[PDB]
RNA sequence: AAAACUUUCAGCAACGGAUCUCUUGGCUCUCGCAUCGAUGAAGAACGCAGCGAAAUGCGAUACGUAAUGUGAAUUGCAGAAGAAUCAUCGAAUCUUUGAACGCACUGCGCCUUUGGGACCAAAGGCAUGCCUGUUUGAGUGUCAUU
RNA sequence: GCAGAUCUUGGUGGAAGUAGC
RNA sequence: AGAGCAUAGCUGUUGGGACCCGAAAGAUGGUGAACCAUCUAGUAGCUGGUUC
RNA sequence: UUUCAAUGGCCCGUCUUGAAACACGGACCAAGGAGUCUAGCAUCUAUGCGAGUGUUUGGGUGAUGAAAACCCAUCCGCGAA
RNA sequence: UUGACCUCAAAUCAGGUAGGACUACGCGCUGAACAAUAAGCGCAGGAAAAGAAAAUAACCAUGAUUCCCUCAGUAACGGUGAAGCGGGAAAAGCUCAAAUUUGAAAUCUGGCAACAUUUCUUUUGUUGUCCGAGUUGUAAUUUCAAGAAGCUGCUUUGAGUGUAGACGAUCGGUCUAAGUUCCUUGGAACAGGACGUCAGAGAGGGUGAGAACCCCGUCUUUGGUCGAUUGGAUAUGCCAUAUAAAGCGCUUUCGAAGAGUCGAGUUGUUUGCAGCUCUAAAUGGGUGGUCAUCUAAAGCUAAAUAUUGGCGAGAGACCGAUAGCGAACAAGUAGAGUGAUCGAAAGAUGAAAAGAACUUUGAAAAGAGAGUUAAAUA
């Protein structure tokens, strides 16, 4: 059982390729999603900051989104994340208020019967 | 090689050819016309979102992106929108 | 060598007549051809298997036509009436109901959709 | 140089696409130019071989007699030329075959299918 | 002798006295296809015969599988 | 000592099929795509060409028809002049068998319909398990029921 | 990169016009 | 008052089918004690060979 | 080059045996035919950098094959204690 | 009694569906040698499986699964041999059971009738009615991330039908630059010299020897053009059953949570799994370190990943007829075997067949003259 690697370099085209597609799928919105500000849980890197998975629910309504319609523009949800720490509420609230800076989001046109 | 490859080789049918094949071509655009009109059919979507005034990923870039020419208390505060750096994205 | 957009423009009982005619030369030209023939007549045997098969072409597709257009928006057609594309398709889940949607995914739907966002 | 992977530069393929065309992809294979006056006239560079078309042997022995194509011999990419023969043992006529690549079309059989194709490729009469 | 025609496989392997061939296992429906002989796969799967339906289904997949008359 | 015979070397002719050149083949890697069958698949057998030895192709509509094109060839001959041992292809056709399906495996049937010129023939179906439903009847049912 | 491997494959002799049929 | 790290080569060594060839196998699964196919590149201190 | 004249020279390989003796293998010719491919370790040398070192998991990119080349983010390995 | 309801059957009662084939990848059961190994058996897809924590960890804590890199040949075991961490690829979340709609089974298949609709007269729907299914529970609702209910005051909204254009995707036709000028050798000029031309085209192949300019192509094409077939958006017409339905908010009211399962003894298999013996709980239960985390015994789910098979495609410091496939060809073919199985040898005339007329000898087979060819030393 023995595996190559000679196709590394055909992979690679087709990932390119694949986020070519997407783009072109969903123009006005980036390819990827938004992540949090996280640190890794362990001794050794506990003083990092890296990329977690979604924003947690105080992190969303802290920032003031509701948790329905962060899944619609785009900011993933992480039901498991909690903040212990404020520092952890603070560096992630502003990374959403950050990114509801930079949004423009396109009006949906809407049902208005005659009536109501 | 194997007996079903093999009949159809020598056999007088066509075979089931498709020209399928165009390398280096990328995804033509659909969805928003606007930046479909702005879209360079030639760059990639990391050079053409940044020459569209658009993050391609609002997350850390895990490579090393392209240098082509030499270059040279809060909770409660809201950030006051992110003025268009190009025309494209005032449209 | 007859053609056969004009062998469509007439009723059924007459192409099973020319049928059975040419049906006739066919075992002539056969009885002939055993007995000794000629190049000219081995072609034209061979013509006349050829433009047999255009009336049983002809008939049968009129006949098929005559079913679809008796059996037409009928609830249930018998089993040749009916596609063949492969016995996977035929049993797949249909377009419409593959498009199924509970009361709740259709309010999530609606009152949340996805959006056309961006950035800068 | 090639650019396209919908086409091939293989020695092996290319031969095997050649030899293993069919007849309606062998018409075009054996192609004939056009005389320099009559190439001008249509504006068309090269049309493919036709029985009842007068041309002029250009290469081999048969260099510069003239005729027409009595027959196009599609299967071995040949064309049968009138009064251009050979001298069998028994004193009969093999004709020799010209490749259609050599010979030069001086006067077309006017169908109108080829006037239909003259016009098609940005040409008139 | 010990082996007829079989009807299914069309090889001289039918046992009279076993009533069962060798080269298919007639007369149960799941054939003789036994990993080992690789060598007798390659002499009795498909394209040793004509797949005169399933030359059709290649064919008719690069249209979708449509069907009607043309306009 | 010459011939004969034996021996070496050269010329020439056989024998053999190496070497050299290639090459519609093999192998290897990458790439794209999703498609069999009770609407009878894979497989097998028997057939079929103006004549095929294999070989492909095709199914009594047999080396295929319809349709869309191309536009004059097939080619060892024949053969017609919308030709074509052509392409495309969405329509029909698709022999006996085979999961193989009336019972059997050659034969023997059954049922219904069609008809022939009461009987017979042909066609259609007549395989099992399971699922949803319809009708029919029955249980030693539970009742119901004055 | 061959002289061997009772080496693999093909070819070819003596034996021999012998055993013989 | 640190001298390594990385690449390439050479020779050496340990595994991997392991310079090449050769020991009854055995096991699984089949076919009509026999036979077949694979696992298998099963096993060797030994034998024969290992090229200017 | 063939041949002759004079002088000479025990069949080659293996194995055996100090050595032979041997016993093997060899009818002849052509072609095929046996330290190779790979991971690990250590050594020597060559090169780049040097308290550092290593782009190729991956990302960026590459219009003239785009499986090449070119570029670097976050770690990480081995050193340094 | 009637007749309901329950069971029991049958029917050529209508509508269905299952089987076999392939098997490279994939999910199970099972298995000896030499190791979840071959095999054997069972079941699938364009991927399969897995999957939104009864998951780690002891941290400033992380956060579905899958694959890659490292962690690491490390811990542990006794040479076998990981997992968190970290860094990358990709990302998406969800549906039930447990609630009285109870001021109204609100749910659904089937028959029939019209209306439509189409890759399509071959598809797939709606409306109406009738009958069944169903109260031993079909919809809405809610799934622990919560949520139900009352309240408040802000924010919201189509499972329609066209048309029109733009964009894409797949199939098809189509548009496309220049020497065959002179001289020499040759059977042949594609060669050698000379004079030119094109080039977004000097890839490759053919053509009677090495052809950018004779032919197919190639480049333009990361495209014009003409058709059809569809996809997600935009624009706009019509229709909207909204008396409705959501999100956030506030709560003097609430908050259901999967049993022959977990767990124990014991026995097999290879820690889990399996049989047997017993067999539970409700701040409980599992797992880690009095604490932390998680919430099993029900369900689905893309993409990242695999691919010695199938439908095609592009290449190669690969083999070049004892090689490379067993097969460059009549190749699993002849042929061998009762049988399962086994299984080859075999490429090259020449530019053109011009394949040797004819005369002659011979019963012919063939030979000798003679002919073709550049050459029959093809
Ligand atoms: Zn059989």
């Amino acid at each position: 059982y023995v595996k190559t690697w000679f196709n590394q370099p055909g992979r690679k085209l087709r990932r390119r390729q694949a986020r070519q597609t997407k783009a072109a799928k969903i123009a006005p919105r980036p390819v990827e999603a938004i992540r949090p500000a996280v640190k890794p849980p362990t001794i050794r890197y506990n003083m990092k900051v890296r990329a977690g998975r979604g924003f947690t629910l105080e992190e969303l309504k802290a920032a003031g989104v509701s948790r329905r319609v962060a899944s619609t523009i785009g900011i993933p949800v992480d039901h498991r994340r909690r903040n212990r720490s404020e520092e952890s509420l603070q560096r992630n609230v502003e990374r959403i208020k950050v990114y509801l800076a930079h949004l423009i989001v396109f009006p949906r046109k809407a049902g208005q019967p005659k009536k109501g | 090689a194997n007996p079903r490859q093999r009949n159809k080789q020598r056999s007088g049918k066509p075979r089931l050819t498709r020209r399928n094949a165009n390398k280096k071509a990328k995804a033509k655009i659909y969805g928003n016309f606007v930046i479909q009109q702005n879209w360079d059919k030639h760059a990639t979507l990391r050079q053409n979102y940044a020459r569209l005034g658009l993050l391609a990923t609002p997350n850390y870039v895990t490579g090393g992106v392209e240098k082509l020419y030499p270059d040279p208390d809060v909770l409660d505060k809201e950030i006051s929108i992110a003025p268009a750096k190009t025309e494209v994205v005032r449209q | 060598a007859l053609k056969t957009f004009e062998l469509r423009k007439q009723s059924q009982e007459n192409l099973a007549e020319q049928l059975q005619e040419l049906r006739q030369e066919l075992a002539s030209l056969r009885v002939q051809k055993i007995a000794g023939g000629s190049g000219s007549k081995l072609s034209k045997i061979k013509t006349t298997r050829k433009d047999i098969a255009r009336i049983l072409t002809v008939i049968n597709e009129s006949n098929r036509l005559a079913a679809r257009e008796a059996y037409k928006n009928k609830k249930y057609i018998p089993l040749d009436l009916r596609q063949k594309k492969t016995r996977a398709i035929r049993r797949a889940l249909t377009p419409y109901e593959q498009s199924r949607k509970t009361l709740k995914q259709i309010k999530k739907e609606r009152y949340f959709p996805l959006r056309k966002y961006a950035l800068k | 140089m090639k650019f396209s992977r919908d086409v091939t530069s293989s020695r092996r393929k290319q031969r095997k696409a050649h030899f293993g065309a069919p007849s309606s992809v062998r018409r075009v294979l054996m192609s004939a130019p056009l005389s320099k006056e009559l190439r001008e006239q249509y504006k068309i560079r090269s049309l493919p071989v036709r029985r009842d078309d007068q041309i002029t042997v250009i290469r081999g022995s048969n260099k510069g007699r003239e005729g027409k194509i009595t027959s196009v011999y599609r299967k071995k990419f040949l064309l049968l030329i009138e009064r251009v023969t050979r001298e069998k043992a028994n004193g009969a006529s093999a004709p020799v075959g010209i490749d259609a690549s050599k010979v030069v079309i001086t006067k077309l059989h006017l169908d109108k299918d080829r006037k239909d194709l003259i016009v098609r490729k940005g040409g008139k009469v | 002798k010990s082996h007829t025609i079989c009807r299914r496989c069309g090889k001289r392997s039918f046992h009279i006295q076993k009533s069962t061939c060798a080269c298919c296992g007639y007369p149960a429906a799941k054939t003789r296809s036994y990993n080992w002989g690789a060598k007798a796969k390659r002499r009795r799967t498909t394209g040793t015969g004509r797949m005169s339906y399933l030359k059709k289904v290649h064919r008719s997949f690069k249209n979708g599988f449509r069907s009607g008359k043309p306009a």
